[PDB]
RNA sequence: GCGGGGGGAACCUGGGGAACUGAAACAUCUCAGUACCCAGAGGAGAGGAAAGAGAAAUCGACUCCCUGAGUAGCGGCGAG
RNA sequence: CCCGUGGUUCGUGGAGCCAUGGGGGAAUCUGGGCGGACCACCGCCUAAGGCUAAGUACUCCGGGUGACCGAUAGCGCACC
RNA sequence: CGGAGGCGUAGGGAAACCGAGUCCGAACAGGGCGCAAAGUCCGCGGCCGUGGACCCGAAACCGGGCGAGCUAGCCCUGGCC
RNA sequence: UGAAAAGCUAACCGAGCCCGGAGAUAGCUGGUUCUCCCCGAAAUGACUUUAGGGUCAGCCUCAGGCGCUGACUGGGGCCU
RNA sequence: AGUGAGGGCGCGAGCGAUAACGUCCGCGUCCGAGCGCGGGAACAACCGAGACCGCCAGCUAAGGCCCCCAAGUCUGGGCUA
RNA sequence: GAAAUACCACCCUGGCGCGGCUGGGGGCCUAACCCUCGGAUGGGGGGACAGCGCUUGGCGGGCAGUUUGACUGGGGCGGUCGCCUCCUAAAAGGUAACGGAGGCGCCCAAAGGUCCCCUCAGGCGGGACGGAAAUCCGCCGGAGAGCGCAAGGGUAGAAGGGGGCCUGACUGCGAGGCCUGCAAGCCGAGCAGGGGCGAAAGCCGGGCCUAGUGAACCGGUGGUCCCGUGUGGAAGGGCCA
């Protein structure tokens, strides 16, 4: 009951802009280092 | 398909709005008026087949 | 053995916010006749209806 | 002077290959390359060193398990 | 490479690669298919021969274990 | 003991993306929110989806075989009226 | 096959019999099992190749929270 | 989670012949699904009445009291025969 | 004269010249192929045909596999199946019936805007071409004439009759309600851009309103200029109209 405006069309490869949410907040609230952290240091992290 | 067929307005080249319309009495004559999404309201004109 | 949405229903439109709701293209009527014309178009928004959207939601569960 | 042939519960490769039921009808579709007729190598064959992957100036035989998403998608885009 | 078809998550589609039934019909490493229908790129691999081990399958047959069975359940079949 | 993972951990959009903001948009007007109000896992259990899924129940369709001492036919060959 | 009615085709072939898909399919009937305790359904709506079926609406039960909000009654508007 | 069809009675319109234990809709009760007791002879739905279980207890509905069978063959005043 | 004339330029028409492409058909062979010979691997008849392989278009029950609706005081044949209006809905609203009745599956380019004016049929009385009924005069009138189209509502304090000027029958949108379980369909102040009718107090996001209607898929076109399966583009494709 309804056309449509959402095609996902014939593939199977797409690129990329990495949107991984991740919070100052837990962050700054407690577990951190209020300078350098980076992606490699996030594991422990909620946001990977 | 009888004196009713469906028609629609097209502006300068900048834009086209729609409609419907007719065919019965004066048939073609087709100015009209309109407003496009271009510029601020404008012309348009309408005709458009 | 996994059921996996009425993919199907993923895919036309059908569209949840894990808050506890979906949506579609206000469908109401648009893209398709219409020798209707302007104010009447005022309606692509979006839109949901309650009650009902649970066999959607279950059926989909697991991705979309 | 050799060889085969003749078997064999199931597994196995290729050969050829179907309606139901679903799609609450049903003609694309579906079950499915499934059931079954066959030929044949085994003790297991199958596949097995890339005109591959994949896009990072990366990997590196083939096979089987877990994951890869049931997403990427295939479609009277419907059952599936 | 033209159409006639198989594969493949592809049911005809902008639909690729391998694969063949028809007609056409060649290149030796500036070679030639492959990433993107296709065109200009870079990249990739080296085709149209050959051999086999090892890790998943299978259960005739043997051994063993069973919040698996007791004679109308168990294999139907515990014994000419 | 094995830490490829899948679920959370903002999401908003057809997307580009933006981002707790957001798409429409030239519109300060609405809808997805923000709102954590943490889930995630193990179990026990009401419960669907696929699998025959309370149980035995049909006309029949399809595959491979089984039979002319079944019966009618036709062939060969004696006999009897 | 068939001096053909739809005949006979291992004792009832209008499309044989055994095994197999398969435990086909079965909105239709049957049948649907210890005790006791609470509540208490509807047997109507809406569209449906549905119409002795079904999706959603109406009525039910167990759990959370609201917690004086309810049928009905008094009274006073504004509706028939 | 279950019915997705049901009937009866009263009133209000259809219809039907203003016929039917007919069928259409609605207000109510109903009866199923409790509606198992009284009851009207006995009778799913007509008047009474809600049965958690006892009583060799008493008051009552409806509707009854010559008898068959509990209860005045009461009293009072008539009118039919 | 519409043109000017030599001799040198290019370019056409041509019914005929010639040349590259290719469509149509008529003749014994011949060696593949077929039948072949008649007692031999050599002769004979046919032979570029049709046999035959594949692709083409078309006849085509002979065969196959499905389907050929629901309602309805049995089935079928008969009716009938979407929407508006009136009755019965019994006074809220709101309900069957093979219950009564009766319309629509158009359009109206200007019956779409607004400003300015006007104001019925019919009764009567008097009148040229009349002449039951035009056209004009004279009175009278809960407005029963009127409003494309059926009914019903409304309603000339006109939505109705006439003139001027004009496009909003605008995009962006809407808060908050009608009804409805679904989706529907439907009502709308006000903010923005942008105009149009008056000088303006403001009306205009089609009509006087209740019927002229159809999901979803599929695909088209006018965008857009979002995506592209290494990158540039592109087949192709996402949202708009």
């Amino acid at each position: 009951r309804s056309t449509t405006l959402m095609r996902l069309p014939k593939r199977g490869m797409q690129g990329q802009v990495p949107g991984e949410i991740k919070r100052p907040r837990y962050q700054g609230v407690n577990l951190k280092d209020l300078a350098r952290f980076e992606g490699e240091v996030t594991p422990e992290l909620l946001v990977r | 398909r009888i004196k009713l067929l469906l028609e629609c307005t097209e502006c300068k080249r900048r834009n086209y709005a729609t409609e419907k319309n007719k065919r019965n009495t004066p048939n073609k004559l087709e100015l009209r008026k309109y407003c496009p999404w271009c510029r601020k309201h404008t012309v348009h004109r309408e005709v458009k087949i | 053995m996994p059921k996996m949405k009425t993919h199907k229903g993923a895919k036309k439109r059908v569209k949840i916010t894990a808050s506890g709701k979906v949506v579609a293209m206000k469908t109401g009527k648009r893209h398709l006749n219409w020798q209707k014309s302007g104010k009447e178009i005022r309606q692509k928004g979006r839109k949901f209806v309650l009650a009902k959207p649970e066999a959607e939601r279950i059926k989909l569960l697991l991705p979309y």
